[PDB]
């Protein structure tokens, strides 16, 4: 049902979304 | 592409370049058609034909009678004709366990006759077919090794001798054939 | 806590010095710190074509840079001038607060999002398309599909196996322009020693890659329990290695310098190497039609240095017991005598009976293959037309004698001693015919008897009786004298 | 038994080669480690022992770590040991139901632990931010449990929890050596790593005969002596791992199967030291709690008194580990009683563990009876009598030497605790011996 | 006192690894442990400036 | 590589060229024999294929493709039986057995016919000099 590459993609996508949220909240203060 | 004849009802491929499997299937279908043409009943039984078997037996007896007349040449032609008729004019829906033993029994006589006459290659090929179609008996390995030694093929000769001895090592002929092959191969090498 | 970066460039130099020293030091330490005679490794290059040499040819500074970097940073530090605890870090300040503050994070997120997943996925897709044997998945699929709808009526020859090999998927990756028919034509030109003209660099590549393909085909054929295809595969491997068409008299055509138009027309009785060596050294040259002593010595040294085998004792063995017992796991023990085609026959009785028996010790009967694994490797083959250099190889496969089906995967042995072939024991010639066993230089303990052991992979039957087997040991580089023996396990309980 | 439809990774039908397994192990390790360095988003009691043992760190997506998985595994292990689960090996459906129940209870305990640490933690009582912070750690927990399932399915060299624990131990070791962080307290900036500050003092001090001995002692920060001692103890524990008793075995059902049944010196290596550590941890936890709650009592003063923090003048004072040779030479009776206790603990732990875990000599004799294997030069009715003469003594001596190694490391001042070093060494040696007996590069 | 006797007998009866095997063991385990520790150290080090810049 | 589409070609020719009815039954029996042979071949090859796959020498997709072919062959055979019943009323219990027999009969026929070619292959392989009457002249 789940493949290993699916697991790696989910993990990397989660970490990428977390870092994107962090950098967005950081740049929101500098821009506004 | 393929054409369909009217008066003969035999399907032929109209293409100029046709594959091998297609050709085999076309010939098989032609055989099935030409047999269903002769066989009239729609619900045909796998029971073999009687007149065909009688004709085959008659041709085989005509071939075998030439042995008593010490006529070894025309007996081969008669046996070959009988085998070809039994292979052709017999519909494939006849019983397998009844068509196979008759073919074996005729081909064994053909083997012995062809080996006696002096033809060795046709004999070797017939033995190869008979051994590959499901009959493994020490009455075949002896003749196979004999033919192989006659047509100068020593490695497969010793291989066949060993395979024959691995079934009935108490044979008095297989051991002599193995010894002869060993000596001939020792000369072939040294 | 709240770290304090190096804003005076006084702490990161020492850290970089440590990081570079810890990687250079071991490398400098490692740099400061750091059986079977082959007669063909010399004569191979003397008979290989130059067009093949060109193909075989065509297709530490880290320590120094680290040392000079350590020197530079040491001079930099030496030029430098330099209650509550104040935590800090060693990295410089501009690395985190200068104008390149987003550069580091974008580089990091790129390395995490593109380099890692893409390369991991590519490596995975590449390591999944390969089989454990060493061939592509499409090639194995083609082999299996061709062996499935294979009519037992057609007899296997070399042409049919080449036709099968031309459908190899790995040949399309090498040359997306060529077609399988082109591959068949190239392999035919190679076997018949025909010049391709322009595609020689492709013919060499495909011949070099044919090795693993034929090994995979042999493994698959043994897996389907088919003997004709295995024998044809080994014979085709011989043919491709030696670049000589499979004929009745081919062991003598694999020699370096012979002219078929003269040899075939002149003689018709010399088929093997032994019947050849039966003639004198001048008659051999006169028959082969080369009439060049300086060149006849080369072919005489080649034809007297390829290995012919002969069994001494062949029987089943069970590790730890003495007889074959029902539902037990025995292995096959072979005692071969690697001899050249020139030496006469040594009787079995002359063997001192000490080299044939197996030592019965726990360290020995725990793994009977450890004693075999001590034999030296086989020398380089005499393959003047094969592109690369190969070591000899012997394929030992076993089949049953009831029906004639292969009952295990083929075992490929590589360790063997050719000590019986060296030019020191040359007084043992077939032409002297003077009972050379009773010679002043003949000692039966000098002839080394190599050993070959094949694990059976299947237990003995639960019944009681004699069950026959057949062991075939064919060569893979020459056309030498192979083994075709029968053996039976006498299950007795 | 119930109905369940939840996502799970499927095991490969064929054996995974060594290189494909090693690369996947490395990649899973990299992902698990990166998960431990990124902090949460909605953020605005310190227990360093549990966070160092159970692979967790505060303020990151891996705050739960492998603790939720290890809790469920221990719970089901106890439930199977108490024979209440009555797990029968004759059916695979029961095994699959147990394996899926493992996950369905692990996820619920994850939810519970997360909710309680959020509602009780020092993050703050003040809804969408709370829900998003919950989902972050939720998805992280599912990721880590799925990665452990992957590593256990066959794509990895072995289990995931033990691997991650060994990696965190090795990482603490390496950080106690090459720490780039510095501390400036009056004298100046000094690296918190052994090799780093060592080379720094060798270079900048310009006084070799003094800087060498100054960087070699370093009474306040790790030095070269500790590194030498820990690498020496690592190598000695390595050399001690090859010790084993090889008794010759043969088969009687299928004749001709000769092999060796290896009996290592470290029979149950990982268990006794970890049980001793958990016991001592609970002990001093209870002692500190009761000493802080109760000011003074006869029994409270008898069990343990805390002062300058450390316990002293009590029973809990004796159980505390020795710091260095100074405390050893201070109270020899304390050293004697502590060493005797720490050795007897591992001894009785090895004994009870080999008796409970189903590896007692009686169970091994029964297993031989099942397989039909016998000793080379002995009889059938003598295998149990022979195993009674090997297994118990071997287990007791292995526990004793493990205790001795641990206390020697703790006394000589290694970079890390001897328990952690031994655990990591055993976890890696297991992978090595598995790859050796299986066959791989 | 007999405990040390049983222990030394068990040790004398065990199979001590020799040099040629000990070197392979130490090489393999050292490569594994160092590859673990260096990866851990790099991960714990690189994420400090990232944690400072982002957070 | 099958005669399955050949029978469909014959059927489509039937409605246009007004072909005989017996040739249709013949092609039907031929397809039935081919289906019987392929089913038997797959039944005999399943263990060896599974062993090669578990050994790890055949790839991962080929096992799935083979398992799919196993049920595809059964579907084809059931459809052929349904077509036979459609063509002749109550003609199923005899169809299976006549197919089972013609399968082996034509297999033996092909095996025998192949020797006409097999005879010259060995001649070319062994460089035999055979005159007429099949005798050797060395």
């Amino acid at each position: 049902r789940v493949d290993p590459l699916v697991v790696l993609f989910l993990a990397v996508g989660f970490i990428f979304s977390v870092v994107a949220l962090h950098v967005i909240s950081k740049v929101a203060g500098k821009l506004f | 592409t393929l054409e369909y004849n009217a008066n003969s009802k035999l399907i032929t491929a109209s293409d100029a370049v046709v594959a091998l499997s297609t050709e085999t299937n076309i010939d098989q279908i032609n055989v099935l058609t030409t047999s269903l043409i002769g066989e009239t009943n729609p619900n045909f039984t796998p029971q073999p034909n009687e007149a065909l078997s009688k004709m085959i037996k008659g041709l085989f007896e005509s071939g075998m009678k030439n042995l008593q007349q010490k006529k070894l040449n025309e007996a081969l032609k008669n046996v070959s004709l009988a085998i070809e008729m039994a292979q052709r004019k017999r519909a494939p829906w006849e019983a397998f366990a009844i068509q196979l033993p008759e073919l074996h029994f005729m081909l064994r006589s053909k083997i012995d006759l062809c080996l006696i006459l002096g033809k060795h290659l046709e004999a070797l090929q017939d033995l190869d077919f008979l051994l590959g179609t499901g009959l493994i008996q020490p009455d075949v390995f002896v003749r196979k090794a004999d033919c192989l030694l006659k047509l100068r093929q020593w490695e497969e000769a010793r291989a066949t001798c060993e395979r024959g001895l691995a079934l009935a090592p108490e044979d008095m002929k297989l051991r002599a054939l193995l010894i002869e092959t060993a000596r001939n191969l020792a000369e072939y090498n040294g | 806590t709240n770290y304090e970066y190096d804003e005076a460039s006084e702490t990161w130099p020492s850290f970089i010095l440590t990081g570079l020293l810890m990687v250079v030091g071991p490398m400098t330490l490692l740099q400061i710190y750091q059986f079977n005679e082959e007669v063909f490794k010399n004569l191979n290059e003397e008979y290989t074509s130059d067009e093949i040499k060109q193909f075989r040819r065509k297709f530490n500074i880290i320590i120094i840079v680290g040392w000079i970097l350590v020197a530079i940073l040491l001079q930099r530090i030496n030029s430098n001038d330099a209650q509550s605890t104040s935590h800090g870090i060693a990295l410089p300040r501009f690395l985190v607060d200068g104008s390149a503050s987003p550069l580091l994070v974008v580089c990091y997120v790129a390395l995490l999002g593109l380099i890692l997943p893409y390369f991991v996925s590519r490596w995975w897709a590449r390591t999944q398309s390969y089989t454990k044997k060493g061939i592509h998945n499409v090639t194995a699929s083609n082999f299996v599909s061709n062996l499935v709808n294979y009519k037992p009526s057609e007899i296997v020859t070399t042409d049919l196996i080449l036709h099968w090999l031309s459908f190899a998927h790995e040949f399309k990756q090498f040359f997306p322009d060529l077609q399988p028919t082109d591959f068949e034509k190239l392999l035919q030109d190679h076997i018949n020693r025909r010049d391709s003209g322009k595609l020689n660099n492709a013919k060499f590549r495909i011949v070099a890659k044919c090795h693993s393909l034929l090994h995979g085909l042999l493994d698959i054929a043994c897996g389907f329990r088919n003997l004709d295809i295995a024998l044809g595969a080994i014979n085709t491997f011989k043919c491709i290695v030696q670049a000589v068409p499979l004929t009745p008299n081919c062991q003598i055509l694999q020699l370096p310098n012979v002219d078929k138009e003269h040899f075939i027309t002149k003689t018709g009785d010399i088929h093997t190497l032994g019947k050849l060596f039966t003639l004198e050294d001048a008659k051999i040259g006169e028959v082969l039609g080369i009439k060049d002593q300086a060149k006849l010595n080369e072919t005489l040294r080649v034809a007297s240095h390829i290995p012919n085998l002969k069994i001494i004792k062949a029987d089943f063995l069970v590790p730890g017991e003495n007889q074959v017992t029902p539902s037990s796991t025995p292995y096959i023990s072979l005692k071969v005598l690697v001899r050249s085609a020139k030496q006469p026959l040594i009787p079995t009785s002359l063997i001192p009976e000490e080299n044939l028996t197996e030592p019965q010790d726990f360290e020995s009967q725990r793994d009977p293959f450890a004693m075999m694994s001590k034999q030296p490797l086989v020398p380089y083959s005499f393959a003047p037309f094969f592109p690369t250099k190969r070591r000899g190889s012997w394929c030992c496969l076993v089949s049953s004698q009831k029906d004639g089906k292969i009952l295990q995967t083929p075992i490929i042995i590589e360790k063997l001693s050719y000590k019986n072939l060296n030019d020191d024991k040359d007084f043992f010639d077939k032409r002297i015919k003077m009972d050379l066993t009773k010679h002043e230089k003949f000692d039966i303990n000098d002839w080394e008897i190599g050993t070959i052991k094949i694990p059976l992979g299947q237990p003995a039957p639960e019944t009681v009786g004699d069950f026959f087997f057949r062991v075939i040991v064919k060569s893979t580089d020459y056309f030498t004298t192979d083994l075709d023996i029968t053996m039976n396990m006498k299950v007795r309980d | 038994p119930f109905e369940s439809f939840l996502p799970e990774v499927i095991a490969p039908e064929r054996k995974v080669p060594y290189n494909q397994k090693l690369i996947w192990t490395g990649v899973s390790l990299l992902i698990f480690l990166i998960l431990g360095q990124i902090p949460l988003y909605g953020i605005v009691d310190p227990l360093y022992w549990l966070r160092a043992m159970l692979a967790s760190n505060r303020g990151t997506l891996l705050e739960l770590g492998v603790s939720p998985i290890i809790t469920s595994s221990l719970i089901f292990q106890f439930l199977q040991g108490t024979q209440l689960l009555q797990i029968r090996p004759e059916s695979k459906q029961d095994r699959e139901l147990f394996q899926i129940a493992q996950k369905v209870c692990a996820i619920i305990l994850i939810l519970g632990q997360a909710l309680v640490v959020v509602m009780t933690g020092n993050y703050g009582a003040p809804l969408p931010i709370c829900l998003l912070l919950i989902f972050q750690l939720m998805f992280a927990s599912l990721i880590v449990m799925l990665l452990d399932e992957l590593l256990s399915k066959g794509y990895g060299l072995g289990s995931g929890i033990s691997l991650f624990i060994a990696t965190n131990i090795a990482e603490q070791i390496f950080w106690r050596a090459f720490a780039p962080t510095t501390v400036n307290s009056g004298r100046g900036k000094e690296f918190e790593g052994a090799v780093i500050a060592f080379f720094h003092l060798l270079a900048v001090r310009k006084d070799k005969k003094r800087a060498l001995v100054e960087a070699f002692y370093r009474t306040n920060l790790p030095n070269m002596f500790q590194v030498l001692m820990t690498v020496a103890i690592f190598l000695f524990v390595l050399y001690l791992q090859g010790f084993r008793y090889e008794l010759p075995i043969r088969s009687t059902k299928v004749r001709g199967q000769i092999g060796i049944y290896p009996i290592k010196l470290f029979y149950t290596s990982n268990t006794p030291i970890i049980l001793q550590s958990a016991l001592t941890s609970n002990i001093f936890l209870i002692s500190q709690i009761l000493f802080q709650k109760y000011p003074t009592n006869p029994l409270i003063r008898l069990i343990g008194v805390w002062g300058i923090q450390m316990a002293l003048s009590g029973l809990a004072y004796y159980i505390q580990p020795l710091m260095s040779l100074s405390e050893a030479l201070l109270d020899p009776i304390k050293t004697i009683v502590y060493i005797t206790f720490v050795l007897g603990s591992c001894a009785v732990f090895s004994k009870t563990w080999i008796e409970i875990s189903g590896t007692s000599p009686r169970d091994i004799a029964k297993q031989f009876k099942d397989q039909g294997m016998v000793i080379n030069g002995k009889r059938e009715t003598s295998i149990y009598r022979e195993l009674k003469k090997i297994i118990p003594t071997a287990a007791a001596f292995g526990g004793a030497t493990i205790g001795a190694l641990s206390v020697g490391s703790d006394l000589l001042g290694t970079l890390g605790s001897g328990a952690s070093i031994l655990l990591a060494t055993t976890t890696i040696y297991g992978y090595y011996e598995a790859a050796a007996k299986e066959g791989g590069f | 006192v007999e405990f040390v006797r049983e222990g030394t007998q068990f040790l004398a009866k065990c199979k001590k690894p020799d040099l040629k095997e000990y070197t392979k063991i130490v090489k393999a385990v050292g490569i594994g442990f160092i590859a673990v520790g260096i990866i851990g150290y790099a991960i714990k080090l690189i994420h400090i400036p990232i944690r400072y810049v982002i957070v | 590589n099958d005669a399955h589409d050949l029978y469909f070609q014959i059927k489509e020719m039937s409605e246009n060229e007004k072909i005989h009815e017996k040739v249709l039954k013949a092609a039907l029996l031929n397809r039935g024999a081919e289906s019987v042979r392929r089913s038997l071949k797959l039944k005999e090859l399943a263990p060896q294929i599974n062993l090669l796959y578990k050994n790890g020498s055949i790839g991962e997709d080929y096992w799935k493709r083979f398992e799919t072919e196993v049920k595809l062959i059964e579907l084809e055979f059931k459809d052929t039986l349904q077509e036979a019943e459609r063509l002749q009323p109550g003609w199923v219990q005899l169809f299976v057995m006549v197919c089972k027999e013609i399968c082996f009969n034509q297999a033996l026929s092909r095996r025998y016919q192949s020797i006409l070619k097999r005879k010259e292959v060995c001649i070319k392989e062994w460089e035999l000099k055979i005159n007429n009457d099949g005798r050797l002249v060395n």
